[PDB]
């Protein structure tokens, strides 16, 4: 199957510009009706625009006109989305897609890029502080790790280097009142395992190159 | 812009039962060429949207027979013959008759199961965090259904407001349950001047509320 491959996550300050790419690893790019669609943080889809590389036809959602620019490099089969004066509300997962053949053709596709996460914030890179959620003192106990005050997303959490996966709940990040994210990761275990097994949350934050392995112990 | 409106926004379905999702457009989606460009998508968790049905009622190749569309003009219906675990996610209608192209808000389909009370756990702040000058107190509701639960924070039996954030997992695909964290945030100063910290939990699976508490220091 012919698919689309996009460039990597973007982290930008309000006022900055952006440039993301969408390469077809298939097929013939010049005949595509390529759409850009962004998905808002818990929200719907916002349609940005369309380009046909052949013609250089472009249509823009009026709300984004003169912020957004669609272009195409016909030589490398790559579509681009440029965006100036980013605002915090431009924080979204950005998709490129090919869904529609020329109208009247009866032709439909469903090619989606893997998505490009764009974060627009004035906050600066900060590593998380990792704190224990200690099992206190019947059959089942719960414990975890509080991962606080990091920027940007994402963080990764495993338990005991991946050896522990059953009963694990890693919560979605919430943006705090500071410009900073927070999350918790929990696991339920039998209480009889507490004296017997060790529990370490492996927290990795690539953007700041912080790796923390926090041992979680009773009381 | 053509406004697309979906009802309902949340759809609990018992596995094997039918499901209907309606979409209404602000104006007709009949194009000047005679086609009606109303399409239906499913966006499974973590994935990009995938096409189910194009131009009202045409099953896209590779899509299971149990999905079907009907409608005309401004009123459209997606039906799922017998819902299955793989059907979970957000269903969107999509119009491409008029520029700018637009989408419905999304309809979240989840698996319906019997009511299951949450297991509640309260966690005090760590001393390492107390050196920070902040206290996070965490309450966990584990493996409950339905999603809807009220978490009240009581501090020396005084009821807190605006002071905590909730976070909720996606529906657990294996047991159809949700888990929820409520994190109460206090200044080290405010934490150190009260005694009882209680997480109060109301839910359909509990006849009467469950309170889990600790006293600071003990």
């Amino acid at each position: 199957e012919v698919q689309l491959v996009q460039s990597g996550a973007e982290v930008k300050k309000p006022g900055e510009s952006l440039k993301i790419s969408c390469q077809a690893f298939g097929y013939g790019f010049i005949n595509y009706l390529i759409e850009w669609i962004r998905q808002m943080p818990g929200q719907g889809l916002e349609w940005i625009g369309l380009i046909n590389p052949g013609s250089d036809y472009t249509n823009y959602n009026e709300n984004f006109k003169g912020q957004a620019t669609l272009s195409a490099d016909k030589s490398s089969s790559t579509a681009y989305l440029q965006w100036s004066s980013l605002k915090a509300s431009d924080t979204a997962m950005y998709f490129c897609a090919r869904r529609f053949g020329y109208y009247g053709s009866g032709n439909y596709f469903d090619y989606w890029g893997q998505g490009t996460m764009v974060t627009v914030s004035s906050a600066s890179t900060k590593g998380p502080s990792v704190f224990p959620l200690a099992p206190s003192s019947g059959g089942t106990a719960a414990l975890g790790c509080l991962v606080k005050d990091y920027f940007p997303e994402p963080v990764t959490v495993s338990w005991n280097s991946g050896a522990l996966t059953s009963g694990v709940h890693t919560f979605p990040a919430v943006l705090q009142s500071s410009g900073l994210y927070s999350l918790s990761s929990v696991v339920t275990v039998p209480s009889s395992s507490l004296g017997t097994q060790t529990y370490i949350c492996n927290v990795n934050h690539k953007p700041s190159n912080t790796k923390v392995d926090k041992r979680v112990e009773p009381k | 812009d053509v406004v697309m409106t979906q009802t309902p926004l949340s759809l609990p379905v018992t596995p094997g039962e039918p499901a209907s999702i309606s979409c209404t457009s602000g104006q007709s989606l009949v194009h000047i060429n005679g086609n009606t460009y109303l399409h239906w998508y499913l966006q499974k968790p973590g994935q990009s949207p995938k096409l189910l049905i194009y131009k009202v009622s045409n099953l896209f190749s590779g899509v299971p027979d149990r999905f079907s569309g009907s409608g005309s003009g401004t009123d459209f219906t997606l039906k799922i013959s017998r819902v299955e675990a793989e059907d979970v996610g957000v269903y969107f209608c999509s119009q491409s008759t008029h520029f700018p192209f637009t989408f419905g808000q999304g309809t979240k389909l989840e698996i319906k199961r019997t009511v299951a009370a949450p297991s509640v756990f309260i966690f005090p702040p760590s001393d390492e965090q107390l050196k920070s000058g902040t206290a996070s107190v965490v309450c966990l509701l584990n493996n409950f259904y339905p999603r809807e639960a009220k978490v009240q924070w009581k501090v020396d039996n005084a009821l807190q407001s605006g002071n905590s954030q909730e976070s909720v997992t996606e529906q657990d695909s294996k047991d159809s349950t949700y888990s929820l964290s409520s994190t109460l945030t206090l200044s080290k100063a405010d934490y150190e001047k009260h005694k009882v910290y209680a997480c109060e939990v109301t839910h359909q699976g509990l006849s009467s509320p469950v309170t889990k508490s600790f006293n600071r220091g003990e």
